[PDB]
């Protein structure tokens, strides 16, 4: 690393330093002092002040690059947030007046709660004795399952059964899909689901 | 030499690897450092 | 609704109505634009279900230029310029639509580009043998012309003995539909109807028939290159495609009881760079001594009134979804990104 | 290229004295070949 | 030594590239009508009528379409020279599938016109009578990994025997790009790959439209008539690299073309091994112009699997229209 | 003590120092290429070609005495340059002054400052850079002699 030890991550939270002083609890107050002393590292590519900022949609399209190539990435990532945005006005549009009301239009509540909807709660850890890497059940941490959801959802999308249909294409479907319970990235979910069901016998190994 | 050019036209330091180790360690080539 | 105007008739737009949508109807949006709009401003209709165009400055100019022609003059040579994606092509179709409406005859060709690129089927012309024709560029526009034009086609009659082959030709008086539909069935004769129906349309304004427009979009490419080859590999000239040299004729002056209407783009050019956007730049020196003299109109990025009714229309449409957006700080950071470009504005928030 | 350019480059050529007649490249070995030693 | 790029690879195509049309295009240019006339008189039937205009039945029997396919080849070749005489000056290589390699022998100065095509005809009626003898026919699979061909042709055998027969008959036939492969032999076997295709992991299967089981043993009754035709024949030194079949590597000399062109008959076409021989090279270097001289597009797409960089610089002559009336 | 790099020479002149026309000074700067830089004015010319240093010096001052004398010099042949290889663009007898008198004529069939502005607009168009101001220049200016307001 070309950062000393001493370096601090930057945080970018716009609204965070425009909390009046009198809110400011003793700890809160006395951590604010200490960033003074501190050095801090150069805000990186990226995350910016920015009131459109999506963490989630940034990990996604960082997830989708090939070779470093951010720019046919976000690329990507817009079109499917169109595609969707354009899915879901045309079936809006042929609604009747009391399924209207029952239709998302926004592509960002679709995206969350689509990738939602695939996280597992519940995986198997492998460990090692006699031989044998023992499966053992184990509850996933919240970031291991977001990250299965992406990599499940990106896995599925990059399929070569699907020929010729571009990956907006295919990414929305598949979104709009898991929007509704339905698909194969929630099939796979069970999948692991049931398969860690059938694997109980290891269940309260605590220490993996 | 010179009529095979014509015919033709009518169609760092010279030591061994080993020796030039040596005097390059021992300061004796000027200029040689180590990097 | 502060970025609507009531007013649908184009041809009494004002100073007063600068920064607000106008809408056009279906009908007119089948019969005057087969092909003139977008790419992108298409897909807006189908999601929007209607088509509206802001009025701009540009436009009310070049409106205001056309009223006031003198149809015993020669034609006069109008040039919409700008930055990438301000606007001339939809200024050049609100121009379109005014004349339209006036019962102008309208020759409208949505990208002179489309012709000097990426033509699999190019033939050897029978009239000369010189020339390079383009039926499937050719048949493709002879139908929209006549779906724009279909109430004239009848009314308007050939002047000559035009003589497809020894067993077929159309005969003095006929009507100019028959020549379009020669176009149309025949493939073979699509780009010898095209350059017919032009000079039929060059003469027969100038005797006070009708009013012809003629508005291409796209004009830098006619006196530009190619990248079309022939056989040996070599390259071909624009001058040498039977549709391209039929076109140039009727970019020259050399006629009254119209108006030429033209709009440059470095988008699909070919060998400009990405930064050319002047009339001499992009036309070329043979380009710009063609159509000298003309009148170039300048299209530029929104001003603040035009890019908050931008934002005004499409939040009447519900096209911004992001909780953000409605706000003030969206507004300044869309303002940012975009700097009022309305291309740029449109592709942002095509994804929010 | 206009004629123009084309022999006003030739007396250039013929002042500085380099090949007048444009020998095409392959040919003009001989050249490099005599220039050095 | 020149940069490759500015050379040129000329591939010529065999038997099912035939099509109704060919020579429209071909006839105005500069030396084909005597090509034509020498081919009435060597065939004893109009190929040129044939060719135009026909009911493309007669066209795809084998004593019919490996004439036609010959003759275009070398029209074509004239075209190509009229065009872009640069392309022929500097040429490197020549490859042709099956019948396309008599084409090229005669493009390389190794034979002569009517002693070729009087060779290509003989082997034509010759294999024809070949293919009359037994039921037969050839059948193009297309694989996956999973995918194991000398296996299924074991099986494919056993099925024969269990049915009762002398030395069943089915082997790869055609190496045409990585996993593409042409079956040969009798037709109960090639039905029992086209029907469990699933267990022999086959994603494609499609049999070819030829009268039999070319280059396998079931020629053997051609060999020796073919051998014939070729004795007299005075085989010369090929000017260019001409690429064969049996083993895909160069003719080296005169004294073993005879024999080669006679093993082709019963022997495997090794297409996707002179294509590596032809253009394989490290990464980053440029390859040669590549020109299909003759009717179809079957040798582009097949350089397109096996080599994409080479296919990029790829080009065919079109034998079927003209662009500009010489 | 020899060293190959000692027989090089190079000579610079200004060529506004040099009693040259505006012909004269158009043919040497074609003749010597990218020898003659524009921004500094300055001619230079670099002789290596034979061993010594002072018969490299004598052969420079050799070549800048024929370029100028074949500068001064006008072949027959020059008189064929084309407008393509003009420097500069002038407007009588060209394209644009063809195209506005034809235009002028019809409208006076159909019913100068004016052509000053206008041919001055053209002129800045074809030899300075093409700004928006310059464009502007030209929209009044045609719009002037075309009768539209
Ligand atoms: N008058 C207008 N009314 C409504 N939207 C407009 C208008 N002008 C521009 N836009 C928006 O800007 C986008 C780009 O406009 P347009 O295609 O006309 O630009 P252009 O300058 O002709 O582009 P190019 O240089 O690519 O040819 C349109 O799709 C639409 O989103
Ligand atoms: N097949 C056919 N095409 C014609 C005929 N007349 C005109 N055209 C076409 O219509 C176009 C009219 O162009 P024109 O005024 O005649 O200029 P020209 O090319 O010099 O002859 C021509 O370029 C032809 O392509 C005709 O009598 N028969
Ligand atoms: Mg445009």
């Amino acid at each position: 690393s070309r950062y000393s030890p001493e370096f601090k991550d930057p945080l970018i939270d716009k609204e965070y330093y425009r909390k009046p002083v009198e809110e400011l609890t003793e700890e809160e107050k006395y951590v604010r002092e200490l960033k003074k002393t501190q050095l801090i590292k150069a805000a990186p590519a990226g995350k910016t002040s920015s009131v459109f900022e999506d963490p989630v949609i940034s990990k996604f399209t960082n997830m989708m690059m090939i070779g470093g190539n951010k720019v046919l990435a976000r690329s990507l990532m817009i079109q499917t947030l169109e595609a969707v945005k354009r899915k879901q006005f045309e079936k809006y549009h042929a609604a009747s007046a009391e399924e209207q009301a029952t239709i998302e239009r926004n592509p960002y509540t679709i995206f969350h709660q689509a990738l939602k909807n695939c996280e597992p709660m519940i995986g198997l850890v492998p460990i090692l004795k006699g031989g044998r890497f023992y499966q053992v059940p184990v509850p996933l941490p919240d970031r291991r399952r977001r990250f299965l959801a992406m990599k499940w959802m990106i896995t599925e999308c990059r399929d070569k059964k699907h020929q010729r249909t571009l990956m907006p294409e295919k990414l929305s479907h598949k979104l709009l899909e898991a929007f509704h319970n339905q698909g194969p990235v929630i099939k796979r979910k069970h999948d692991l689901h049931k398969m860690a069901e059938a694997n109980r016998a290891l269940a309260h190994y605590r220490w993996w | 030499a010179d009529e095979r050019l014509r015919i033709n036209s009518l169609r760092r330091w010279r030591l061994s690897r080993i020796v030039f180790r040596h005097l390059a360690d021992h300061g004796q080539l000027s200029g040689i450092q180590r990097a | 609704a502060i970025s609507r105007t009531n007013e649908n008739d184009p041809a009494k737009h004002g100073d007063q109505h600068e920064g607000q949508h106008y809408n056009i109807s279906p009908q007119d949006l089948e019969t005057v634009f087969p092909h003139g709009l977008p790419p992108r401003f298409v897909m807006q209709v189908k999601t929007f279900s209607e088509a509206c165009l802001m009025v701009r400055k540009p436009a009310l100019e070049l409106l205001h230029y056309l009223k006031n022609t003198s149809f015993a003059y020669p034609a006069i040579r109008y040039l919409l310029y700008g930055e990438k994606g301000t606007g001339k092509t939809l200024s050049l179709c609100h121009v379109i639509h005014f004349c339209a409406k006036q019962d102008w005859l309208i020759l409208h060709i949505p990208d002179a580009h489309l012709w000097v690129k990426n033509c699999r089927d190019l033939l050897q012309s029978s009239y000369n043998k010189q020339r390079f024709d383009q039926p499937l560029e050719a048949s493709t526009w002879l139908k929209n012309f006549k779906t724009t034009n279909e109430r004239f086609l009848n009314q308007i009659k050939v002047q000559e003995k035009y003589v497809w082959n020894k067993r077929e030709s159309t005969e003095k008086g006929s009507p100019l539909g028959e020549v379009v539909e020669q176009g149309i069935t025949r493939v073979r004769n699509a780009t010898d109807a095209v350059g017919i129906v032009l000079k039929e349309l060059k003469r027969q304004s100038s005797l006070g028939m009708f009013h012809l427009l003629v508005a291409v979009d796209g004009i830098n490419a006619l006196w530009g290159r190619t990248t079309l080859k022939r056989e040996d590999k070599s390259p071909i000239a624009p001058e040498e495609l039977a549709l391209v040299h039929n076109l140039r004729k009727m970019m020259k002056n050399d006629w009254h009881g119209g108006a030429i209407v033209s709009a440059l783009s470095q988008t699909g050019s070919l060998f400009k760079p990405r930064k050319a956007y002047l009339p001499q730049e992009l036309l070329g020196k043979e380009g710009f001594d063609a159509l000298d003299p003309f009148i170039p109109i300048l299209v530029s990025n929104y001003n603040p009134k035009e890019f908050e009714s931008c934002i005004q229309y499409y939040l009447e449409n519900n096209w911004l979804q992001h909780e953000k957006a409605p706000t003030e700080e969206g507004k300044k950071e869309l303002l940012f990104l975009s700097n009022a470009n309305p291309s740029l504005l449109e592709r942002h928030c095509a994804y929010l | 290229l206009s004629e123009y350019a084309f022999r006003m480059s030739r007396l250039s050529a013929r002042l500085f004295g380099e090949v007048t007649r444009p020998t095409n490249s392959k040919s003009m070995k001989v050249v490099k070949l005599f220039s050095e030693l | 030594r020149r940069m490759p790029g500015q050379c040129s690879v000329l591939l010529f195509p065999g038997q099912g590239s035939q099509v109704v049309g060919m020579g429209r295009g071909l006839l105005n240019y500069p030396r084909v009508r005597e090509l034509y006339a020498a081919a009435r008189r060597v065939l004893g039937y109009d190929l040129l009528e044939l060719s135009l205009h026909g009911p493309q039945e007669t066209l795809d029997r084998t004593v019919h379409c490996q004439p036609a396919i010959f003759v275009a080849s070398l029209a074509a070749v004239e075209k190509l020279h009229h065009l872009q005489p640069s392309v022929i000056e500097n040429c490197v290589a020549a490859a042709g599938f099956s019948v396309g390699e008599f084409a090229a022998l005669v493009f390389a100065g190794a034979m002569e016109f009517a002693e070729g095509l009087y060779a290509v005809k003989i082997r034509a009626e010759a294999m024809q009578e070949a293919s009359e003898a037994v039921p037969s026919g050839m059948l193009s699979v297309l694989g996956q990994p999973q995918s194991k061909f000398n296996f299924a042709c074991l099986e494919a055998r056993e099925h024969c025997k269990s049915l009762g027969i002398e030395n069943p008959v089915c082997e790869v036939s055609n190496y045409l790009f990585p996993d593409c492969r042409v079956i040969s032999g009798h037709q109960e076997a090639l039905r029992f790959l086209q029907k469990n295709s699933s267990k022999f992991h086959f994603r494609r299967t499609r049999m070819l439209p030829v009268s039999g089981a070319f280059h396998t043993r079931l020629m053997e009754p051609a060999v020796e008539p073919l051998t014939q035709a070729l004795k007299a024949v005075d085989i010369k030194k090929p000017l260019v690299s001409v690429y064969s079949n049996v083993h895909a590597h160069r003719y080296r000399h005169p004294g073993h073309i005879h024999k080669l062109l006679a093993q082709q008959l019963v022997s495997p076409v090794k297409w996707e091994q002179t294509m590596h021989a032809i253009y394989e090279r490290k990464k980053g270097r440029g390859f040669p112009q590549t020109f299909e001289v003759g009717p179809g597009r079957q040798l582009g797409a097949i350089l397109k699997s096996c080599n994409m960089q080479a296919w990029k610089s790829y080009s065919a002559v079109d034998v079927l229209q003209t662009l500009e009336h010489v | 003590v020899r060293n190959p790099r000692a027989r090089v020479v190079v000579l610079r002149v200004k060529l506004s120092s040099l009693n040259l026309d505006d012909h004269a000074k158009k043919k040497l700067i074609k003749l010597v290429g990218e020898r003659y830089c524009k921004t500094t004015d300055v001619l230079t010319i670099k002789t290596d070609r034979c061993p010594l240093r002072r018969q490299n010096y004598d052969y420079a001052v050799y070549l800048l005495t024929v370029l100028y004398h074949e500068s001064w010099n006008t072949e027959e042949w020059e008189k064929s340059k084309t407008e393509a290889d003009m420097e500069e663009y002038i407007w009588e007898n060209s394209s644009s002054e063809r195209n506005i008198l034809e235009t002028l004529l019809q409208m006076k069939a159909a019913e100068t400052k004016e052509i000053e502005e206008y041919k001055k607009s053209v002129v800045s168009l074809k030899n300075e850079e093409e700004n928006e101001n310059s464009i502007s220049q030209y929209k009044e200016s045609v719009k002037r002699l075309l009768n539209v307001t």
